[PDB]
């Protein structure tokens, strides 16, 4: 198991949410290859899980400013593949 | 210490009926977030076990339990219960719970036979 | 729910048209394909292709998401109609017994006092008669029972 | 026939009580909209009267009055409630009234003393 | 005017304000260099305009999955600038 590791640089939320969204949507990766596919994944899961309505982005060089409710923004890179989640519903 | 003892057996105590309805919420909700479909549901399985613990108890008096689940979208929540009956036996209990997504409040009210 | 079978009615019909307006979108998202690779200059009031058939596919996603099941729950729809035509064959021998009972034939009676009495009996026989023909609308436009 | 008239002077009127609350609601209530300062005093005004023309009727039942206003803003609201007493006697009655932008549930229960 | 084509690649909302993101993302991408402060402005104005909370990202490589609110939802490109900006919390 490739140890892309969860280095994170915006977060106001959970350690918990954090590193569970690390494994999952890592698993997201792992299946898949396309990006849009992968957030399919990532936001359809958090749906799933913390509820709706989130909002996942997979890419590797944007900008975001986006608004999210209190404890639930995550914004990091694994590998090159910038991941960004928010909530906001 | 024998009379205390009957009346403490005869009395409605407050502790054990929140207990009993936090323990109907957990069970019937937990950490299940709310779901519009399902409201009746979790309604009733709480309102049902909390009755069926209290009439497990054997403590002779007349139960009225009733459950408001509301879900946290900016609405605001507010019960009010006042009420006649003879305070020196009859007694009630409101237990206010929350999780993440729903308020749900619990009332309960025992009655002199 | 008559109205509401209506609209059940209505989206029925729908269904035909949907596949029609599909495959008018095909053959438009073909044609605007060529519209691309004969270098139009497309206007910015122009609505753009994707825009539309991801907003056409959700539509079709949402209405049979949606509709086909509030159309398999009709059974509490069919009881309460069934128990709906039961009362109005209930009123219509109710009205049958009054009409019997209520027969001013004889002439003895005052001609416009009976007239007036038979123009009640007239008004009730035609909301009962309107009670019918409408259970019976909603019975056929709903075609499950 | 008086025996009927004595168990109907007697037997909690579902009706009776339904009217007593509807009317308690509009008194304290009324058209006004939607104001979070203002739930607590119409809550507490509903219930008041509420428990005033039921100990007016003068019938041997311990009333409990229960009010659940919450602000119209698309959310589902349900009140459920079952009880144990000896039904034969007690009764209950849950009133629901609403506006452009209001929900209001008041539960009413008799319990014969 | 550097004549930047755009062309809406998804969208549920009205033409007018599409056209409104059109020319707003245009003035936005003139104004800045930082595809960061594109999404700034693109989503401040839009806040202000038809009243919050909207979500923008502007890149190059990139897919994501969405639920927005009716008629406030619209993904296009400028120039060589996918550009996305829904409405949903």
């Amino acid at each position: 198991m490739c140890d892309r590791k969860a280095v994170i640089k915006n977060a106001d939320m959970s350690e918990e949410m954090q590193q569970d969204s690390v494994e999952c949507a890592t698993q997201a990766l792992e299946k898949y290859n396309i990006e849009k596919d992968i957030a399919a994944h990532i936001k359809k899961e958090f749906d799933k899980k913390y509820n709706p309505t989130w909002h996942c982005i997979v890419g590797r060089n944007f900008g975001s400013y986006v608004t999210h409710e209190t404890k639930h923004f995550i914004y990091f890179y694994l590998g090159q593949v910038a991941i960004l989640l928010f909530k906001s519903g | 210490m024998e009379d205390y003892q009957a009346a403490e057996e005869t009395a409605f105590v407050v502790d054990e009926v929140s207990n009993i309805v936090k323990e109907a919420i957990e069970s019937a909700i937990g950490g299940n977030a709310y779901q519009h479909s399902k409201v009746n549901q979790w309604t009733t399985n709480v309102v049902e076990q909390t009755l069926s613990q209290l009439t497990k108890l054997g403590k002779p008096f007349k139960y009225i339990v009733t459950c408001v689940i509301m879900q946290k979208n900016g609405a605001g929540l507010h019960t009010a219960s006042s009420c006649f009956w003879d305070s020196s036996t009859d007694g009630s209990c409101t237990v206010r719970w929350e999780n993440k997504t729903m308020y749900c409040i619990v009332s309960a009210f025992g009655l002199s036979i | 729910t008559s109205d509401a079978v209506t609209f059940i009615t209505y989206v029925q019909s729908l269904k035909r048209k949907i596949k029609q307006f599909e495959k008018q979108v095909e053959l438009y998202r073909n044609g605007q394909r060529l519209l691309e690779k004969q270098r139009f200059q497309f206007p910015p009031s122009w609505l753009y292709i994707d825009n539309i058939e991801g907003e056409w596919g959700a539509f079709n996603d949402i209405m049979r998401r949606k509709d086909s099941a509030i159309q398999q729950q009709v059974a509490n729809l069919q009881m309460k109609i069934v128990q709906e035509d039961r009362a109005v064959e209930s009123r219509t021998t109710d009205l049958l017994t009054d009409w019997e009972k209520t027969k001013p034939v004889t002439g003895n009676l005052r001609p416009e006092e009976a007239l007036q009495a038979l123009t009640i009996y007239e008004g009730k026989f035609g909301r009962l008669k309107d009670d019918r023909e409408k259970c019976a609308k909603a019975k056929e436009a709903l075609e499950l029972t």
